[PDB]
C-alpha cells in the first residue's frame, strides 16, 4: 500500500493518463507541418497527406515515422497492462515493469519527431501548430512521467548501514 | 602608542603603493620626502627601544630582530646613491628590499601567530615533502629533454614557448603541466614532434598523463598532509 | 478582521500557492529576450509581470492587516515591480525574486546562515592572503612597470617607430601577404599600478593564462620598449613562488581550516556517558534493523533452475560475457571494412539473445513476483527490452536511431553489482548528496541570479567569430548564459570572457541603437561581475564538498581492522537463507549450526569449536523464549555483545539504563535484548 | 661499477650478494649500472640514441642515499591503498563515456571550410579550425568565398576526435581534467548541432570531475 497507494505515485500515474491520450492525439491528427509554396498548402502527418486550397484531398504517399509509431503506441499498450494489473492483488513490484514502457513509449515518439522533421526539411516553408507541440508535450510527459514513476517506485537509498536496498517489507 | 606607530606604518605602506608608470614629478619627489623622513622616524622608534628598556632584551624579541634590518638596510641604500655609485642594476633591486617595510604589520595581527608558531617548528617536516616533489620535477624535466628537446623543429612560424630545449625551460614546462594549465597544448606539440596522430608516435601522450596524474597525487599528499596536520595542532594549541 | 486574515495565511494552502508563483515569477525573468524590448515574446511576458505582481500585492495587504528581518525585501520586490513597469538599474534588482523563497522555506533559512557564519570565521586568514596579495603586487610593479607594451610587428621597439604599415604573411608563405597598420598595444593584464597588478595576480592564482603572463615577463626589457625574446628568464621565480605561496599553500590552509572546523560542528557537544561512538553505531543497528527477503523458491523443478542461477558459475559466466560485449563495442571505428561493420551487427543480435535468455530464466527460477523486487533486475529488465527494440528497429530500417544504441553501452554498468567496495563507496556519497539538498540548492540559485543579470548587462554583445562572445559562448538566452557561467566555474579562460565583456564592443544589429552608437556595448562592471562570481562559486563548491565529507566521516575513518557494518551486512544474508520471508524467528536446529560461517570478529575462529562455541552461546546473555523460536532483533544485539562490551552480572538491566539516556528516543521493542 | 663490485665481495658469495639484493633499493642501483654499461658498449660497437633516455633513472639513486627520503616514499605509497576503489571507478567511467562518444561522434568532424578550388582551410585571424556542415544542424561555413568539403583530418591536427577507441579515450581523459573540454563541446556543436551534445559534456564534467574529486578528497581526509 506504501508504493501503490501513496498520492505521489498516483499524481504521476494520472499524469500518464494525460500523455496516453495526447500521444494518441498526435498519432491520428496530421497537422504538424505546413507546406507553403504560394494554392498547394499541404499538412503532413504519419498516415495521411492532405493539400488544401472545398477541395479537401487527403491521401497517403513518412514510412519511418509511421513504423516507429507503431512501437510508441504498442509500448503504451504493454506498459498499461503491467500498470493496470499492479494496483490489485498486492503486487506493486508489478508496477515496476510497466514504467519502463512509458520511457520507451516516450522515446519512440522522439524518434518519430525526428523522423517527421526530415520529411519537411527535404521538401515552400515549414510551420507546426497542432500536433508537433502536442507530441512534444506527450514526449516530455511520457519520458518524464516514466522516469519519475521509476524513482517513485524503486525503494530509495537506505541512508543507513542497517537499512538495505530492497530491504524486507 | 598602539595608535601612533600606525601613523608611520600606514604612511610607509601608502608611500609604497602609489608607485605607478608615467606618474607626476611631484609624486616622485613626494616619495623623496617620505623615504628620508620616515627612515629617520624608523630610527626614533628603534633607538628608544634598545636604550630605553635594555639592549639585552631588545634582541630577545623576534620582530625586534626585524626592526634593526629595516634601518640598517634602508640607510645603506641612501649611502649607496650619495657616493656616485647609483649602480643601475641596484636601483630597482633595493627598492624591493624596502618593500619589507610593509611586513611590519605582522606585529599588528595577533590572530594567526599560533599557526606560524606551529608552522615554524615543522620546517624540517615541510622540506622533506617539498624536496622529493622538486626531485620528481627534475626527473621529468630531464626526461622531457631526452624526448622532446631538439625535436620541436617545425617549419612553421608560430612560437612554441613551453618546450624542452634548455634545462631551465624544460623545468618551466613540467611545472606548467602540474598546474594543468594548457597541458594539452604541450602534449599536442610532442605528438607532432614525432610523426603525428599515428600508432607509434601517439604514445608520446603517456608521458603527459603520468606527469599529470602521479604529479598531482604528490601535490595532494604535500599540501594536505601539511594543512591537516599543521592546522589541527594550532586547533589543539588554541584549545589548550 | 484579525481572524480570517490569520487562518488563511497560516496552514498549507497559502504556502504551496505563493511559492508556486515565486517559481513562476522567476521563470519569467529567464524567458526574456535580451536583444529586443519589442519582441512578441517580450511583450506577453510583461503581462505576467502584471499578473504575478498583483497577487504578491495581495500577500502584503493580507499580511500588513494582521500585525503592526526578512519581510523588508518582500516590500522591495513589490515596490520595484510597479516602478519598473535609473530605469536600467530598476530592471536589474528585479532579480531578487528567488530571495523571498529562502525565507519561506525553513530548510533554506538555515543554510544561508551557515555560510555567513563560515564567512566571519575565515576572515582573519582571508586578511593574511589579502595583505600577501598586496605585498606581491608591489614587487611586480617594481619589476614590470611600463614593460608590457609592444608593437604589432615585433621589429619596432618604441612607440615612435610603430607607425605606418607592415606585412603579415598568411600560412607562413612569403608570396602571400597582406597590409595592416601597426599599433602600440598594451597587455590586458599588466603591473603598471598596484591595482592592475592585483588583477593580474588574481588571474595567475586561478591558473588561467598564467604562461601568457610568464612569457610576457621573461621578455620584458626596459620601460617603454617592446619585448626581447628570452631576456630575463629568471623572472619565472616570481611566478612560481607566487603560485606555491598563494595558489597552493594558502588555498590549502583555507580548505583544511574548513575541514577541521567543520569537525567541531560534530564535536562542540560533550558526551561523558557509558557508551562511545562505536557502541552507538553498533547497538542502534541491532535495534532498528529489519529482516529482508531471500526469495528461496519451492517446487524442485523450479529449484532445478534456481540452483543454477544464484550459483557462482552463472555469476561468473554472465560477467565474462559483459566483458566481451564491452570489447566488441570498443572495436568499432571509422572507415572499417564490410566484414567488420557487419560483425558488429551479427554479434549484437547474438549478445541480445544471450541476455534475453538470462532474463527469461530468472523469471522462471525466482518466482516472478520475486524478480522485480530486486532493484538490479529492474535495471537488467530495461536493458533487455531497450536492446530488443534497437535490434528490431535497425532490422526494420533495411527491410524497407542512435538513441537506442546507447542501451548496448549501458550493460557495462551491471559489472558494478559484484563490486561491493565500489557500490558501498557509491552509496555512501550519493546518499550524502541526497541528505543535504539545500547546500546544492544555493549553487543553483547563484547561477540563476548571475545568469539573469548577465543577460541584462551583456546580452547585446554581437556574436562575432574569433572573439570569446560567439555562437557557442554568449549571454543571449538563459541556457547559453548558464552554460557560459559553468565554463567560468570550471575556469576555462574565464578572464578572456571577462575581457570580451567590457566596454566598447560591437552591438548586434537587432539591438536598438542610434546610428553612430555601434561600439557602446559591454560594461566595465564585467570586472566586478566575473571576479565576484569566481569568488562566490569557490566558496559555494568547497562548502558543499566539506558538508558531504562531514556526513560520511564515520565511513571515511571506518577503520576496517576492528569492526564494521560489513560483518553485520554479511550476517543478514546468512539469516536470510533460513527465512522465506521475515517472520521474526527461525528454528533452533539452525542456531547451533549458525556459527560455522561467520568471521571471527563476529562469529568464532578457525579452530576446533568444542570449547568456545559450545558453551559461550549459552554462557553469554541470550533471550529465553520457547525452544525453537528465537528472533532476529534479539540475538543480533547479543551476538555482537561478545565482540565488544563484556560485562559482569546482575547489571543486565543496567544495559537498558544507558539505552535511554545516551540513546535517542524510545525504541519500544527493546525488551528482546534486555533479559 | 666498482661500487657494485666492492659491495658484493665485502659480503661473500652469491647468497651474501643476495644480502646486497634483499632490500629493494639496491635492486634499483644494479639495473642502472648494468643498463649504464649496456648502452655505453652498444654505442661504441655501432660506430642507443633511444636507450639514452634511461639515464634519467640515475637521480633515483639519490633517494637510496638519503634515509629521511625513504620514509616518505613508503608513506606516499601507503596512501594509494585507500584510493584504489576510486581509481577503478574513474577508469570504468572513462571507458563508458569513450564508447558512447565513439558511437555518437564517430567520423563526424571531418569537414572544415576551405578556399574554393583549393586545399587551404579558411579561418578568421583568431579562430581555430572547426567542423562545418552543409544544410543541416551544424554551422553553415559562411566566411567569404568558401565552400566546405570533407577531406579534413580534424580539430587539433587530427588528435581530438572519436574515430576509434584509443582517440576517444584520450579526448575523454582530457575533458575530465577540465582543460580544453569546452573546445571539444563547441567542435561537436559545429559538426552536428547544438541541441543535444551538452548533455554528454556537462554530465561528464560533473560526474567525472566534480563528483570524483569529492571522493578522492574524502579519502584523503579519511587517511589523514
Ligand atoms: C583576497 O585574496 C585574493 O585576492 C584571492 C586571489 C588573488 N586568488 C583567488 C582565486 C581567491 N579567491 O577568490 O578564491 C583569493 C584567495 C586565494 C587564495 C586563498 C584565499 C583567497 C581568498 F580571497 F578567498 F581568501
Ligand atoms: C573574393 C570574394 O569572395 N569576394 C566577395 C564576393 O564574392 C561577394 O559577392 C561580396 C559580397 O559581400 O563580398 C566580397
Ligand atoms: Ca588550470
Ligand atoms: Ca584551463
Amino acid at each position: 500500500m506504501s508504493p501503490t497507494e501513496a498520492p505521489k505515485v498516483r499524481v504521476t500515474l494520472f499524469c500518464i493518463l494525460v500523455g496516453i491520450v495526447l500521444a494518441m492525439t498526435a498519432v491520428v491528427s496530421d497537422h504538424w507541418a505546413v507546406l507553403s509554396p504560394h494554392c498547394e498548402a499541404a499538412h503532413f502527418g504519419l498516415w495521411r497527406i492532405c493539400t488544401k486550397r472545398g477541395e479537401k484531398n487527403c491521401s497517403y504517399f513518412s514510412i519511418s515515422a509511421a513504423a516507429i509509431s507503431v512501437f510508441s503506441l504498442g509500448f503504451l499498450i504493454m506498459g498499461t497492462i503491467c500498470a493496470l494489473m499492479a494496483f490489485r492483488k498486492k503486487r506493486d513490484y508489478l508496477l515496476r515493469p510497466a514504467s519502463m514502457f512509458y520511457v520507451f513509449a516516450g522515446l519512440c515518439l522522439f524518434v518519430s519527431l525526428e523522423v517527421m522533421r526530415q520529411s519537411v526539411k527535404r521538401m515552400i516553408e515549414y510551420y507546426y501548430s497542432w500536433s508537433f507541440a502536442c507530441a512534444c508535450a506527450a514526449f516530455v510527459l511520457l519520458f518524464l512521467g516514466g522516469i519519475s514513476l521509476l524513482l517513485f517506485s524503486l525503494p530509495r537509498m537506505p541512508q543507513n548501514p542497517w537499512e538495505s536496498c530492497m530491504d524486507a517489507e | 602608542f598602539y595608535w601612533l606607530v600606525i601613523l608611520i606604518v600606514a604612511l610607509n605602506t601608502l608611500s609604497i603603493a602609489s608607485e605607478h608608470h608615467n606618474q607626476p614629478l611631484w609624486l616622485t619627489h613626494l616619495q623623496d620626502i617620505a623615504n628620508r623622513v620616515l627612515l629617520s622616524l624608523f630610527t626614533i622608534e628603534m633607538l628608544l627601544k634598545m636604550y630605553g628598556l635594555g639592549l639585552r632584551q631588545y634582541f630577545m624579541s623576534i620582530f625586534n630582530r626585524f626592526d634593526c634590518f629595516v634601518v640598517c638596510s634602508g640607510i645603506l641604500e641612501l649611502l649607496l646613491v650619495e657616493s656616485g655609485a647609483m649602480t643601475p642594476l641596484g636601483i630597482s633591486v633595493l627598492r624591493c628590499i624596502r618593500l619589507l617595510r610593509l611586513f611590519k604589520i605582522t606585529k599588528y595581527w595577533t590572530s594567526l601567530s599560533n599557526l606560524v608558531a606551529s608552522l615554524l617548528n615543522s620546517i624540517r617536516s615541510i622540506a622533506s615533502l617539498l624536496l622529493l616533489l622538486f626531485l620528481f620535477i627534475i626527473i621529468f624535466a630531464l626526461l622531457g629533454m631526452q624526448l622532446f628537446g631538439g625535436r620541436y623543429d617545425f617549419e612553421d612560424t608560430e612560437v612554441r614557448r613551453s618546450n624542452f630545449d634548455n634545462f631551465p625551460q624544460a623545468l618551466i614546462s613540467v611545472f606548467q603541466v602540474l598546474t594543468g594549465e594548457d597541458w594539452n597544448s604541450v602534449m599536442y606539440n610532442g605528438i607532432m614532434a614525432y610523426g603525428g596522430p599515428s600508432y607509434p608516435g601517439v604514445l608520446v601522450c603517456i608521458y603527459f598523463i603520468i606527469l599529470f596524474v602521479c604529479g598531482n597525487y604528490i601535490l595532494l599528499n604535500v599540501f594536505l598532509a601539511i594543512a591537516v596536520d599543521n592546522l589541527a595542532e594550532a586547533e589543539s594549541l588554541t584549545s589548550a | 478582521v484579525r481572524v480570517l486574515c490569520h487562518r488563511i495565511v497560516n496552514a498549507t494552502w497559502f504556502t504551496n500557492f505563493i511559492l508556486l508563483f515565486i517559481l513562476l515569477s522567476s521563470a519569467a525573468l529567464a524567458a526574456e529576450d535580451p536583444i529586443r524590448a519589442e519582441s512578441v515574446r517580450n511583450q506577453i511576458l510583461g503581462y505576467f509581470d502584471i499578473a504575478f505582481t498583483s497577487v504578491f500585492t495581495v500577500e502584503i495587504v493580507l499580511k500588513m492587516t494582521t500585525y503592526g528581518y526578512f519581510n523588508i525585501l518582500d516590500l522591495l520586490v513589490v515596490a520595484v515591480s510597479l516602478i519598473s513597469m535609473v530605469v536600467k538599474i530598476l530592471r536589474v534588482l528585479r532579480v531578487l525574486r528567488p530571495l523571498r523563497a529562502i525565507n519561506r522555506a525553513k530548510g533554506l533559512k538555515h543554510v544561508v546562515q551557515c555560510v555567513f557564519v563560515a564567512i566571519r570565521t575565515i576572515g582573519n586568514i582571508v586578511l593574511v592572503t589579502t595583505l600577501l596579495q598586496f605585498m606581491f603586487a608591489c614587487i611586480g610593479v617594481q619589476l614590470f612597470k611600463g614593460k608590457f607594451f609592444s608593437c604589432n610587428d615585433l621589429s619596432k621597439m618604441t612607440e615612435e617607430e610603430c607607425r605606418g604599415y607592415y606585412y603579415v604573411y598568411k600560412d607562413g608563405d612569403p608570396t602571400q601577404m597582406e597590409l595592416r597598420p601597426r599599433q602600440w598595444i598594451h597587455n590586458d593584464f599588466h603591473f603598471d599600478n598596484v591595482l592592475s597588478a592585483m588583477m593580474s595576480l588574481f588571474t595567475v592564482s586561478t591558473f588561467e593564462g598564467w604562461p601568457q603572463l610568464l612569457y610576457r615577463a621573461i621578455d620584458s626589457n626596459e620601460e617603454d620598449m617592446g619585448p626581447v625574446y628570452n631576456n630575463r628568464v629568471e623572472m619565472a621565480i616570481f611566478f612560481i613562488i607566487y603560485i606555491i605561496l598563494i595558489a597552493f599553500f594558502m588555498m590549502n590552509i583555507f580548505v583544511g581550516f574548513v575541514i577541521v572546523t567543520f569537525q567541531e560542528q560534530g564535536e562542540t557537544e560533550y558526551k561523558n556517558c557509558e557508551l562511545d561512538k562505536n557502541q552507538r553505531q553498533c547497538v542502534q543497528y541491532a535495534l532498528k534493523a529489519r529482516p529482508l527477503r531471500c526469495y528461496i523458491p519451492k517446487n524442485p523443478y523450479q529449484y532445478q533452475v534456481w540452483y543454477v542461477v544464484t550459483s557462482s558459475y552463472f555469476e561468473y559466466l554472465m560477467f565474462a560475457l559483459i566483458m566481451l560485449n564491452t570489447i566488441c563495442l570498443g572495436m568499432q571505428h571509422y572507415h572499417q571494412s564490410e566484414e567488420m561493420n557487419h560483425i558488429s551487427d551479427i554479434l549484437n543480435v547474438a549478445f541480445t539473445i544471450i541476455f534475453t535468455l538470462e532474463m527469461i530464466l530468472k523469471l522462471l527460477a525466482f518466482k516472478a513476483r520475486g524478480y522485480f523486487g530486486d532493484p538490479w533486475n529492474v535495471f537488467d529488465f530495461l536493458i533487455v527490452i531497450g536492446s530488443i527494440i534497437d535490434v528490431i528497429l535497425s532490422e526494420i530500417d533495411t527491410f524497407l536511431s542512435a538513441f537506442f544504441r546507447l542501451f548496448r553501452v549501458m550493460r557495462l554498468i551491471k559489472l558494478l553489482s559484484r563490486a561491493e567496495g565500489v557500490r558501498t563507496l557509491l552509496w555512501t556519497f550519493i546518499k550524502s548528496f541526497q541528505a543535504l539538498p539545500y547546500v546544492a540548492l544555493l549553487i543553483v540559485m547563484l547561477f540563476f541570479i548571475y545568469a539573469v543579470i548577465g543577460m541584462q548587462m551583456f546580452g547585446k554583445i554581437a556574436l562575432v567569430d574569433g572573439t570569446q562572445i560567439n555562437r557557442n559562448n554568449n549571454f543571449q538566452t538563459f541556457p547559453q548564459a548558464v552554460l557560459l557561467l559553468f565554463r567560468c566555474a570550471t575556469g576555462e579562460a574565464w578572464q578572456e570572457i571577462l575581457l570580451a565583456c567590457s566596454y566598447g564592443k560591437l552591438c548586434d544589429p537587432e539591438s536598438d541603437y542610434a546610428p553612430g552608437e555601434e561600439y557602446t556595448c559591454g560594461t566595465n562592471f564585467a570586472y566586478y561581475y566575473f571576479i565576484s562570481f569566481y569568488m562566490l562559486c569557490a566558496f559555494l563548491i568547497i562548502n558543499l564538498f566539506v558538508a558531504v565529507i562531514m556526513d560520511n566521516f564515520d565511513y571515511l575513518t571506518r577503520d576496517w581492522s576492528i569492526l564494521g557494518p560489513h560483518h553485520l551486512d554479511e550476517f543478514k544474508a546468512i539469516w536470510a537463507e533460513y527465512d522465506p520471508e521475515a517472520k521474526g524467528r527461525i528454528k533452533h536446529l539452525d542456531v547451533v549450526t549458525l556459527l560455522r560461517r561467520i568471521q571471527p570478529p563476529l562469529g568464532f575462529g578457525k579452530f576446533c569449536p568444542h570449547r568456545v562455541a559450545c558453551k559461550r552461546l549459552v554462557g553469554m546473555n541470550m533471550p529465553l523464549n520457547s525452544d525453537g523460536t528465537v528472533t532476529f532483533n534479539a540475538t543480533l544485539f547479543a551476538l555482537v555483545r561478545t565482540a565488544l562490551k563484556i560485562k559482569t552480572e546482575g547489571n543486565f538491566e543496567q544495559a537498558n539504563e544507558e539505552l535511554r539516556a545516551i540513546i535517542k528516543k524510545i525504541w519500544k521493542r527493546t525488551s528482546m535484548k534486555l533479559l | 661499477s666498482i661500487e657494485a663490485a666492492m659491495k658484493i665481495i665485502a659480503y661473500g658469495f652469491l647468497f651474501h650478494q643476495d644480502a646486497y639484493l634483499r632490500s629493494g633499493w639496491n635492486v634499483l642501483d644494479f639495473i642502472i649500472v648494468f643498463l649504464g654499461v649496456f648502452t655505453a658498449i652498444l654505442e661504441q660497437v655501432n660506430v642507443v640514441k633511444a636507450l639514452r633516455a634511461f639515464r634519467v633513472l640515475r637521480p633515483l639513486r639519490l633517494v637510496s642515499g638519503v634515509p629521511s627520503l625513504q620514509v616518505v616514499l613508503n608513506s606516499i605509497f601507503k596512501a594509494m591503498l585507500p584510493l584504489f576503489h576510486i581509481a577503478l571507478l574513474v577508469l570504468f567511467m572513462v571507458i563508458i563515456y569513450a564508447i558512447i562518444g565513439l558511437e555518437l561522434f564517430k567520423g563526424k568532424m571531418h569537414k572544415t571550410c576551405y578556399y574554393i578550388g583549393t586545399d587551404i582551410v579558411a579561418t578568421v585571424e583568431n579562430e581555430k579550425p572547426s567542423p562545418c556542415a552543409r544544410t543541416g544542424s551544424g554551422r553553415p561555413c559562411t566566411i567569404n568565398g568558401s565552400e566546405c568539403r570533407g577531406g579534413w583530418p580534424g580539430p587539433n591536427h587530427g588528435i581530438t576526435h572519436f574515430d576509434n577507441f584509443g582517440f576517444s579515450m584520450l579526448t575523454v581523459y582530457q575533458c575530465i581534467t577540465m582543460e580544453g573540454w569546452t573546445d571539444v563541446l563547441y567542435w561537436v556543436n559545429d559538426a552536428i548541432g547544438n541541441e543535444w551534445p551538452w548533455i554528454y559534456f556537462v554530465t561528464l564534467i560533473l560526474l567525472g570531475s566534480f563528483f570524483i574529486l569529492n571522493l578522492v578528497l574524502g579519502v584523503l581526509s579519511g587517511e589523514f
